[PDB]
């Protein structure tokens, strides 16, 4: 699969639920599976959107902190579904607070973590497939 | 720190969600 396309649709998507149009199976799963997990932990999310005080100053130092931190000791669809929401927060609150070319950046940085990164673990474990296969029985 | 916290909670949660696929 190509993860830049991945990243594109699905940062899209998180910014058209907010009004908001950016110029920019699979997809379709993670979007249920992203929306899933921040309804579920809701109360978490909008204490991390309250504190991100996001800025150009801040933008990259937060993304890279926080990832590196998600995946300190390993990778699994979770965090890696956990790493979608969290860009999907930063680039939310880019455009909230009219930063809206950190949008771009924040795409960016994604795709590089996903393909350089991410990569060899997507591949060693069944590569977007195995995702949509694993998530399948809670679609719809 | 910021940072650091937003993403251990999100690791703690991210492991929670998966259990329950
Ligand atoms: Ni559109
Ligand atoms: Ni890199
Ligand atoms: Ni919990």
């Amino acid at each position: 699969y190509d993860n830049r396309e991945i990243v594109m649709k699905y940062i899209h998507y998180k910014l058209s639920q907010r009004g908001y149009e950016w110029d920019a199976v699979v997809h379709l799963t993670l979007r249920q599976a992203g929306d899933d997990f921040s309804r579920r932990y809701r109360r978490d999310f909008a204490e991390m959107s309250s504190q991100l005080h996001l800025t150009p100053f801040t933008a990259r130092g937060l993304f890279a902190t926080v990832v590196e931190e998600l995946f300190r000791d390993g990778v699994n669809w979770g965090r890696i579904v956990a790493f979608f929401e969290f860009g999907g927060v930063m680039c939310v609150e880019s455009v909230n607070r009219e930063m809206s070319p950190l949008v771009d950046n924040i795409a960016l940085w994604m795709t590089e973590y996903l393909n350089r990164h991410l990569h060899t673990w997507i591949q060693d474990n069944g590569g977007w497939d195995a995702f949509v296969e694993l998530y399948g029985p809670s679609m719809r | 720190w910021l940072a650091q916290r937003l993403g251990r909670e999100l690791r703690r949660l991210s492991d929670e969600f998966v259990d329950s696929f």
